[PDB]
């Protein structure tokens, strides 16, 4: 039996950029 | 997707291609995507369709979950990383 | 995230850091987050981006799922806990 | 082969507080 | 949650407490919940917060997924059940 | 390595009832 | 559900019945469904309730995730396929 | 311990058809 557990987290980081039509 | 500063990702033990949950504090959006290791310092870039779920400058929480058995759970210690407005590390705790 | 009265969490066999599904009866919102053991009696506090998905006073259902094989399924018995308006235990059944 | 099964649930609890800018 | 005619559930090999995905054809809503074996013939009742995601009379698709390894995948045969407006069985195929 | 695979499905069933404040 | 050109699916190592995440670049919708192997060349058809989440002509990203252990992760190589407006293969990389 | 990892992806494909009332 397994359960999904919080492994790690980056708290309150800031989005510095966004790319809707990213390729890759 | 989300390109994360490889140095920041490492601290959170994130692997490239690892599925992560993204929650946007500004707008409340919650979605899943995968990690892409970035080469630019302090960079956090949302790529693809997810770009429509965030705005540059939003504060987000990036979470990674793993499927564990009871023994793994008891010995498990989460990596909680806190950063500043520049995505520079402020703290990295091994407890909640 | 969601801070739950550690005493209430224990009754539902929730572990700190365990992923849980939250469904808000008032507004119909459905989201996932993880458990944080609270020290305040009868406390149920939604933290982070999730705060935008609920209102203080809303009635919610907190669910925990586990991946089981056929044998585990046959021997499995879910812990269903019902509480009152004060989050005080009313019942704890081992069946639906 | 495994299936996600309802492990436990807290039915109809009341949200007593909310913290959008929580830290931790 | 979703109470399903135990006789219908059996045909789809659904177990009580098994997580299932519900997709509403009428309104496009997609959500997850768990199965509750019903005693009423042809009954499909949505309980809890999910009630706000559907309307009585809507046509829905109930799906169950399982985590399989490569060998299980090759030998796997899905149970696809089709019903009529009365939730009476019309077909049950073991292929797409 | 495991993958989530379609195990079973009930296609186009009709919702006969709804209970927002269900208890159980 | 989503019917994908069996020849295209094969290149992405998708199996029929395999759960996949669909993200629509045009409208930002994100949902899950399963793969159906198509017989028509260059075909990508969204079936069921999901049809309400997309428009014919939208650009989408189809993703498949697998649960891996640490060893599998280290040896893992994702299959990234890029196609043209006709869903004809342009590239198939084994890295991000 | 296991983690969901990107197995494969088809990037920027075009939806050629949609069938709301599909049967199968």
């Amino acid at each position: 039996m397994t359960f999904e557990m919080l492994y790690s987290k980056i708290h309150r980081a800031t989005i510095t950029d966004a790319n809707l039509n990213y390729i890759g | 997707x989300i390109t994360i500063d490889e140095d920041l990702a490492k601290l959170a033990k994130l692997r490239e291609g690892m599925k992560v949950e993204i929650v946007d504090v500004n707008n409340g959006e919650r979605f899943s995507t995968y990690v892409i290791l970035g080469k630019k310092r302090g960079e956090i870039c949302v790529n693809g369709a997810a770009a429509r779920k965030v705005a540059i400058g939003d504060v987000v929480i990036i979470l990674a979950y793993a499927s564990m058995n009871e023994d793994e759970i008891n010995a498990h210690k989460p990596s909680i990383v806190l950063v500043d407005e520049k995505n520079e590390i402020l703290e990295k705790g091994l407890e909640h």
